[PDB]
């Protein structure tokens, strides 16, 4: 009459199915989720500086549309553009809009430095009822609409050297009148021209006269351009009509700044990872919330769940029912 | 699994064992009982914590990237932007799928392995005083009181003490 000693292992009543090399589903005692599939629906206000655009796109804040004046000199880690944003100034386009938005978003600042341009023989500070400032006509705060003085618009030829140790971003434009009457009334010459250059590059834009769709009282347009001037280089602006002049430059930076389109509300909490759906935790290595992210984020995958086994094979007793 | 213990020569697991992952059940003249083996349990848990911590190791932080949704039809540049992102996502989705498959196969095999290590260790401890029944149970051919069982489980069982007794019961 001896003894028995049996070796064994545990099991649990409610195991979990996982995938392996040989099995698409096999039961283990426990597992843990590797895909973050939920958000709170809110963008946490820390630790990144979030700037809510509210009614303004980044470009409208840049140009200085009056209802975006509150964004003057603002900074951000993440600029958030809302679907409710609208423009309310002179109608405009930006050839390569996406690039200008990108480079400004990435610079992370709208810090503007006014420079003393001398515009000899023209009238400055033109305004329009399309772009009201208080009760009266106005214009983009960062741009200077030049027109004839008396009965002449001379050749404008000005320079601004960059003697700082940082890059300057100049935003300028060209006016496209809708009629010949408008062209000659404003600029005298029947056809204008704008040439903006540095030592190594140049942009020449010829205005086109013609109607575009009526927007906020104008069939005319302004087209927006930009020029970066590096330390030791120089800006020259040359025009015999249609120049929408810069008032100065934006200071460029490099760093971690970006921009995101989202309607998620901003809330008081801390989250490294931001998506357009809201912040998400970053404890898991993968996520299926949104391919668009900012910060220390799990990597986007197509799977909505992936289970990492955290226990042995779950083998319950052979069932008698 | 590769070692043939869990879901193998051991018929099933024990729902009753709630204080460890592997362990011992016995019958002797004083009755029957159960005890968890801490060392095997901890070896499995440590390996699983190790792989879990490697997998969740935060390694990526990105700031300004490319746009991934578009309000206008543009053609060539947008086709490329979308294809770059779609390509990336498929490659990462594959990495994730493969990772869990390999990890999980290995977790099953390592847990099976630890069961087997405990069984082989126990067998070695018992030398000639026991026989492998083939279902994870040793028939012990001598009087093994509770002090004797605990001696096997805590690594102090001297097989010489019981050898003559056991050898005799075996070759009769
Ligand atoms: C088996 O693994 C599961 C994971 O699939 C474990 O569930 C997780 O357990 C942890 C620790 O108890 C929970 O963390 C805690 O969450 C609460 C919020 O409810 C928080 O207040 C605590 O500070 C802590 O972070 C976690 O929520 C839970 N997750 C899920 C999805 O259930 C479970 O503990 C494991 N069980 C065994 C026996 O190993
Ligand atoms: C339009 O305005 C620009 C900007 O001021 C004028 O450019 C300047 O033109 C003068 C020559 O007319 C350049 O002077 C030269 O400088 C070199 C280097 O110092 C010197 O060695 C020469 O003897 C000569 O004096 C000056 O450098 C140049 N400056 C810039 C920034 O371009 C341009 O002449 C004006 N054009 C008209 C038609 O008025
Ligand atoms: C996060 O937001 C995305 C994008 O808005 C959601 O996906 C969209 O909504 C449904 C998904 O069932 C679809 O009709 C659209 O095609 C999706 N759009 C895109 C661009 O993929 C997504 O479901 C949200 N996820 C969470 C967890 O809130
Ligand atoms: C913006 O910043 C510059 C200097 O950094 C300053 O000269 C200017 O007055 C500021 N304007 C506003 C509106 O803050």
């Amino acid at each position: 009459p001896g003894a028995t000693l049996c070796l064994g292992h545990h099991a649990v009543p409610n195991g979990t199915l996982v995938k392996t090399i040989t099995d698409d589903q096999i039961e283990v005692t426990n597992a843990t989720e590797l895909v973050q599939s939920s958000s709170t629906g809110k963008i946490c206000n820390n630790p990144h500086r979030i700037l809510d655009g509210i009614d303004c796109t980044l470009i409208d804040a840049l140009l200085g549309d009056p209802h975006c004046d509150v964004f003057q000199n603002e900074t951000w880690d993440l600029f958030v553009e809302r679907s409710k944003a609208f423009s309310n100034c002179y109608p405009y386009d930006v050839p390569d809009y996406a690039s200008l938005r990108s480079l400004v978003a990435s610079s992370g600042t709208l810090e503007f430095i006014t420079e003393g341009f001398t515009w000899t023989g023209v009238t400055q500070n033109g305004g329009s009822n399309a772009c009201k400032r208080g009760p009266g006509s106005g214009f983009f705060s960062r741009l200077n609409w030049l027109t004839k003085s008396g009965s002449t618009y001379p050749v404008l030829n000005v320079t601004m050297p960059n003697n700082d140790n940082f890059d300057k971003l100049y935003i300028w434009g060209v006016h496209h009148p809708s009629t010949n009457q408008e062209q000659t009334s404003l600029y005298v010459q029947a056809s204008g021209r704008v040439t903006v250059s540095t030592r190594r590059s140049q942009q020449t834009i010829i205005p086109n006269i013609g109607s575009r769709p009526w927007v906020r009282q104008a069939s005319s347009r302004i087209s927006i351009y930009w020029t970066i001037v590096k330390p030791g280089d120089v800006l020259v602006i040359n025009s015999n009509g249609n120049l929408i002049a810069p008032r100065g430059y934006f200071k460029m930076r490099t760093g971690k700044s970006s921009i995101m389109r989202s309607d998620a509300p901003i809330d008081t909490c801390i989250s490294e990872c931001i998506t357009p759906n809201g912040s998400i935790p970053n404890d898991k290595p993968f996520q299926n919330v949104n391919k668009i992210t900012y910060g220390a984020c799990p990597k986007y995958v197509k799977q909505n769940t992936l289970k990492l086994a955290t226990g042995m094979r779950n083998v319950p007793e052979k069932q008698t029912r | 699994g590769l070692f043939g213990a869990i879901a193998g020569f051991i018929e099933n697991g024990w729902e009753g064992m709630i204080d460890g992952w592997y362990g011992f059940r016995h019958q002797n003249s004083e009755g029957t009982g159960q005890a968890a083996d801490l060392k095997s349990t901890q070896a499995a848990i440590d390996q699983i914590n190790g792989k879990l911590n490697r997998v969740i190791e935060k390694t990526n932080e990105k700031f300004h990237q490319i746009e991934k949704e578009f309000s206008e039809v543009e053609g060539r540049i947008q086709d490329l932007e979308k294809y770059v992102e779609d390509t990336k996502i498929d490659l990462w989705s594959y990495n994730a799928e493969l990772l869990v498959a390999l990890e999980n196969q290995h977790t099953i095999d390592l847990t099976d392995s630890e069961m087997n290590k405990l069984f082989e260790k126990t067998g070695r401890q018992l030398r000639e005083n026991a026989e492998d029944m083939g279902n994870g149970c040793f028939k012990i051919y001598h009087k093994c009181d509770n002090a004797c069982i605990e001696s096997i489980r805590n690594g102090t069982y001297d097989h010489d003490v019981y050898r003559d007794e056991a050898l005799n019961n075996r070759f009769q």
